């Protein structure tokens, strides 16, 4: 707890050595915290601001004076649905990972610098991303695999004899 | 690390641990190691002097050459730089860009002024004398071996009375007038 | 070591920066210029097709 | 039996079906023949068991465990008690060989501790906040008064840092040769210690950084503010990569398991949280601890340790997903379905300043006011180090060899995402069915260039218009066609 | 269309009238409302505002014609003086524009006015004697003078301006 | 006179507004005097 | 810093760690208020009682003034009012608060000082040295 114990010559008039320490330790004056800012509200506000900076940000930049006598009175008959185009926002609202989790705000703006470490399109043999990830899912260096499995995972597909003539096959 | 081979130096010809590009390339430690400055980060002061005088020199020159503020601060800067004595002839005006360097701003130091006054064999024991505290300039004793003796104090940087080196100098000359303490 | 890092190059040959290091040569200037104009001719004839 | 530790998480073309069968068969075979290595693992871990019901595991102190422990470990159980400089602070090296201690007054000592080889002591006259090794015994950084210094192995001041306007939370990302600083101003900055370059200056915008840990598994940096926000960062984005609401008020400590999965976090409102990281689920809370625990650390086996100032409390196996391994404080009502402290030590009157588990031995170093003390704890050290990366039996030759190999395999600074398995994929343009094109006078020069540009614009407009064209009552029926 | 969001609030809420962008004959028509619109010359000022904008000045320049009502807008042609066959016409507009608009911007910053110039017809807006100063400098330059000489002449005219 | 070759970042209304608001020799030269005074004081 | 209550019962200890703590002078009534007001962004550099000691102001480094009061949601020490100084890059360098006339003098780190009538937080007088 706090305050606990100093017995100097100048300090600790009372609170002497209690070697019995039974039936005389029932104070237990527990200090309490405070209601500092109620940071759940601040966190929900920051989460709501990031969610508002999401969801494709769709804009009603309508034609503001085109055709229908805008400005200074004269509220005409037509309802202004002229330009309801939607910019391509970063993530939709129901495809983030913050809708499930509580008190967790992740933000999925994509990195222009880590454009550089992925292939733009899929490779030729492995026909989609599932087969390509399942291809390179396992490493081959000796820090992650055993010695015999490592010497099996590396060898060329055409292991040639080192210094003599390679004849054409004639088996059957 | 290990004086890397060709195939490792070509892969990493960029890394070096003991010097980076913030010390201006071993210059501070090199000139401090050759010129005995005891307090650290003082070639920052020397090269900041030799760059700052040229900085405010061009900052004063690009001013329109008619206002008397220019003449005032030019004359104050030149006579302040002359009275401490890094410029020998005061008549040089715009060619302070090239001559006042480390080899001149360190030439006002009390060890090299001592060695040019032939008060010592070399700097290696001139710093020992003026660190032992035998050498005054003007009336008062000076102990820090980074002191810049000015122009008007070079004439009076002499040994104190009541010191072993003054005593043995007067003993070898055999003129030890022992009334005034030595 | 040689077969291991060769297998690594073979496995990672689709990454863009090690592709643009492993690809380029010093092709002589005659072959480079003439292959460049052959490429723009082939792109033009594909556009007309 | 052990393959969960070694695990790494319908087609038309016949040759591709055979290739996929070959590669996932090779995956299964390599995972099994990697999991069959812990038969050849050199020794077994340690434990203290209750072996009764009255013999609780936390009514055991240093006297009896040091009596029935080995002589070499008992002599490892050091106490480098120093009093003339302030409340000390610990950092063991990456391998468990060298120790770096720091007093708040001026003291910084980098020294072997299993050998009496004090190799760099230096006093100063300014408050040294914390310190950490860079890669070796060779270079160690101290977060001093208002400039971070890095030092050679004997004590020569290698570099003041012109940046890092102050510093109080500083550590190292080892494989990238990165030094990470968080200060009392709202900054977090990365400085590579190989090239010497600064890498990024991430403005935190959340007040002073109250605590910080490092994830080992993906090298993200875990800040904890005075908002109760635990943020995770990396030098890719200037924004924080994720945020968390751990506690209320400020969070004084945060500590990451070496497998990157679990995060312990202790606030200032007498609260502890246990978090998953890879799912960001608050696993279980702990309330009712009497004083706000100022420093928590976590072992290499899951044996965490709170440090409440006078007390240090070690809980074994308090990171499962169940509701049973919630770390409690006392067995009440005859309840064996709790988690009491696995052990605990109570120092006299000196507040403990920071923890740190020794990497590859069974002891927990703790630094406090009057100095250092190590605690013999049986399961809180990984027994079987792997000698290709960390090695407590180095020589000069293999130390320089590991220096040159890791400087050759310096991972570039961009490659630290939230998940470092994500550098092999395609770049979010997958097209699982891939469309492979099979199944779909200077005024006058400028004026002619504008003419050709306008013709290209018109041809583009006409091709898109043709594409849209290709992809798309009685009396009026009689009065049609006009 | 790209400047329509900044044009109409100084035609509706600052200045009191109302607008329509007619796509019938591709024009702009302006009414004044009898119920609450003050300033009986505001219709003419807003008409001249959109007239300067559609004539070729930028929209901040046209707002500068809208506020501070004593700025008028003169227009003349290349074809009136020296009859300017097409090669010489290219020399003329290149000589007035200078290089990267620098002589035109020199006349702009000198004579406190702003010009724009089509392929054969130029327009100057500003105050009236500044229009006349810019017009005599432009007609001297289109008669064909050394740009250093017209720079010195504009130094003298800027000294008249101060 | 200097005859500023750049376009502007103003309007005619802003030009005449500055002419209306202006209605102690040169403020850029005053700032130059002040910074060279501070730098000379640091050098001395 | 420290501030004393009007009577000799309570002290407010404001620290560089973001807590401002209220501490009682004698252990016999220690269960009254040993609480720890958190909440400011960076360092809290002052904490003052009011005249009626039911309101506790706490002033921060960046320029926040927090008014702690014992209101409801047993029920303890919420924050009923927040004020801001809005100096641009001039943090709070020193403070005091005379309670008998409700006067809070705050001097910033750029030679400026302002001074306020605090419970309504009106700027009485602002100047610079």
């Amino acid at each position: 707890s706090t305050r606990l114990k100093i017995v100097d010559p100048y300090g600790g008039s009372d609170d002497e050595q209690g070697d019995n320490v039974f039936m005389f330790k029932q104070q237990d004056v527990i200090a309490e915290a405070f209601a500092g800012d109620d940071v759940v509200a601040e966190f929900q506000e920051e989460k709501k601001r990031v969610i508002d900076d999401e969801d494709d940000k769709e804009v009603d930049t309508t034609l503001p004076g085109w055709g229908e006598w805008a400005g200074a009175g004269s509220k005409p008959k037509n309802k202004k649905r002229k330009f309801i185009k939607k910019v391509k926002g970063v993530v939709n609202k129901d495809k983030r990972r913050d809708k499930n989790l509580q008190n967790v705000i992740i933000n999925e703006k994509v990195n222009k610098k880590n454009l550089k470490y992925q292939s733009s399109a899929v490779p030729f043999p492995f026909e989609n991303r599932e087969q390509y990830e399942r291809s390179l899912r396992m490493p081959i260096g000796q820090e992650w695999t055993s010695r015999a499995s490592h010497q099996e995972l590396i060898k060329p597909r055409i292991m040639t004899k080192p210094g003599q003539v390679i004849d054409p096959l004639k088996a059957p | 690390v290990r004086k890397l081979k060709h195939h490792e130096q070509k892969l990493l010809k960029k890394v070096d641990f003991l010097e980076w590009k913030q010390d201006q390339g071993h210059r501070d430690t090199q000139v401090m190691r050759t010129y005995h400055i005891q307090n650290r980060e003082d070639y920052h002061k020397y090269n900041r002097i030799c760059g700052d005088i040229r900085r405010l020199a061009n900052k004063l020159s690009l001013l329109p050459p008619t206002d008397p503020f220019r003449r005032k601060h030019e004359q104050l800067l030149l006579d302040k730089l002359y009275a401490m004595g890094v410029l020998t002839t005061k008549s040089k005006i715009s060619d302070l860009e090239n001559k006042v360097t480390v080899s001149a701003i360190c030439r006002r130091r009390l060890p090299v002024i001592m060695h040019r006054l032939k008060m010592a064999e070399t700097i290696q024991d001139a710093v020992k004398f003026i660190e032992q505290g035998h050498v005054r300039v003007g009336p008062n004793l000076i102990n820090d071996p980074a002191y810049l003796v000015t122009r008007n104090m070079e004439d009076y940087v002499t040994w104190v009375d009541n010191s072993k080196i003054k005593k043995t100098l007067l003993r070898y000359r055999n003129q030890i007038d022992d009334f005034d303490f030595s | 070591k040689l077969e291991y890092d060769e297998k690594l190059k073979e496995r990672f040959r689709h990454m863009p920066e090690i592709k643009r290091i492993s690809r380029h040569r010093h092709v002589p200037q005659v072959i480079k210029k003439a292959q460049e104009i052959k490429n723009i001719e082939l792109s033009s004839i594909k556009r007309r097709e | 039996e052990n393959q969960n530790k070694f695990e790494r998480s319908q087609t038309k073309d016949k040759k591709l079906r055979a290739g996929l069968k070959k590669i996932d068969e090779q995956y299964k075979k390599a995972v099994s023949s990697a999991a069959a290595t812990d038969y050849l693992l050199p020794e077994s871990n340690g434990y203290l068991e209750p072996e009764n019901e009255l013999e609780k595991t936390f009514k055991v102190q240093q006297s009896e465990i040091k009596s029935s422990v080995d002589v070499s470990t008992a002599n490892k159980a050091l106490d480098l008690s120093l009093k003339e400089f302030g409340p000390y602070h610990i950092k063991y090296a990456k391998n468990g060989t060298h120790l770096l201690i720091t007093g708040r007054k001026g003291h910084v000592a980098s020294m072997d501790w299993r050998k009496g080889q004090l190799r760099a002591e230096l006093f100063l006259n300014e408050t040294c906040h914390s310190a950490t090794y860079l890669q070796n015994e060779q270079y160690f950084a101290v977060a001093q008064k208002k400039y971070t210094f890095i030092y050679d192995h004997e004590g020569t001041e290698l570099h003041r840092l012109k940046q890092h306007i102050e510093a109080r939370h500083l550590d190292f990302l080892p494989y990238h040769y990165l030094l990470v600083t968080a200060g009392e101003t709202g900054w977090l900055k990365y400085h590579d210690v190989s090239t010497g370059q600064l890498v990024s200056e991430l403005r935190t915008k959340a007040g002073p950084t109250m605590a910080m840990a490092q994830n080992p598994w993906n090298a993200v940096m875990h800040l904890g503010h005075s908002n109760g926000t635990v943020s995770l960062w990396s030098p890719s984005m200037p924004e924080p990569l994720v945020k968390l609401l751990s506690a209320r008020g400020p969070v004084n400590s945060i500590a990451i398991d070496r497998s990157g999965y679990y995060m312990a976090t202790t606030g200032a409102d007498r609260s502890m949280k246990i978090w998953d990281i890879r799912n960001f689920k608050q696993l279980h809370s702990v309330e009712s601890l009497p004083t706000p625990g100022t420093n928590v650390s976590i072992s290499d086996t899951g044996l965490l340790a709170l440090s409440r100032g006078p007390h240090v409390t070690l809980w074994k196996d308090a990171l499962k997903l169940s509701g049973d391994s919630k770390p409690c404080f006392g067995s009440m009502g005859g309840n064996p379905h709790r988690n009491t402290p696995y052990m605990s030590h109570l120092f006299a009157g000196n507040k403990v300043e920071n923890l740190g588990f020794v990497p590859f031995e069974d002891l927990l170093g703790v630094g406090h006011q009057t100095g250092i003390t190590n605690l013999i704890v049986p399961g809180a050290g990984e027994a079987n180090y792997d000698a290709l990366e960390l090695n407590p039996f180095e020589t000069k030759k293999q130390r320089q060899e590991q220096e040159v190999r890791t400087l050759l395999n310096k991972l570039p600074a961009d490659t630290i995402t939230l998940d470092p398995n994500s550098i092999g994929s395609v770049d979010k343009r997958s097209s699982t069915i891939r469309l492979n094109a099979k199944d779909l006078r200077s005024f006058l020069r400028k004026k002619t260039q504008n003419v050709i540009d306008e013709r290209k614009l018109r041809v583009q407009k006409q091709l898109d218009k043709e594409k849209n064209i290709r992809k798309r009552d009685v009396i009026e029926e009689a009065l049609s066609r006009f | 269309r790209n400047s329509w969001t900044k044009i109409y609030p100084p035609l509706v809420e600052h200045l009191k009238l109302q607008v329509r962008m007619n796509l019938k004959t591709k024009s702009v028509e302006l009414r004044t409302n009898p119920k609450f619109t003050t300033d009986p010359g505001a219709l003419q000022k807003g008409a001249d505002f959109i007239k300067a904008f559609t004539l070729g000045f930028d929209l901040d320049d046209s707002i500068a014609l809208l506020r501070l009502d004593d700025l008028y807008i003169e227009t003349f042609e290349v074809k009136d003086v020296k009859t300017l066959t097409g090669d010489h016409l290219s020399r003329a507009i290149g000589r007035i524009a200078g290089k990267d608009g620098k002589t035109k911007f020199a006349i702009e910053n000198a004579t406190r006015t702003r010009i724009v110039l089509a392929d054969s017809k130029i327009h100057i807006l500003g105050g009236f004697t500044h229009i006349r100063m810019a017009r005599e400098s432009v007609v001297s330059l289109i008669l064909g003078s050394p740009p250093g000489k017209v720079y010195g002449n504009l130094r003298t005219v800027a000294s008249r301006l101060k | 006179f200097e005859l500023s070759d750049v376009k502007s970042s103003k309007s005619l209304a802003e030009i005449y507004e500055d002419d209306y608001t202006r209605a102690a020799l040169s403020e850029e030269l005053q700032k130059a005097h002040s910074e060279i005074s501070e730098l000379y004081a640091n050098l001395v | 810093s420290l501030t004393w209550s009007q009577d000799s019962r309570f002290i407010l200890t404001t620290s560089k760690d973001l807590s401002a703590k209220i501490w009682s002078v004698d252990s016999e009534e220690k269960n009254l208020a040993a609480t720890t007001f958190n909440g400011h962004r960076d360092y809290v550099m002052g904490a003052f009682f009011s005249h009626d000691q039911e309101k506790i102001y706490t002033v921060s480094k960046d320029g926040a003034v927090f008014v702690w009061e014992f209101t409801k949601r047993k029920y303890s020490w919420r924050i009923t009012k927040k004020h801001f100084f809005y100096a641009n890059q001039a943090k709070v360098k020193c403070v005091t608060f005379h309670p008998a006339t409700r006067l809070l003098a705050v001097g910033f780190t750029s030679g400026e000082f302002r001074l306020y009538d605090l419970p309504d937080f009106t700027l009485i007088q602002q100047l610079s040295m």
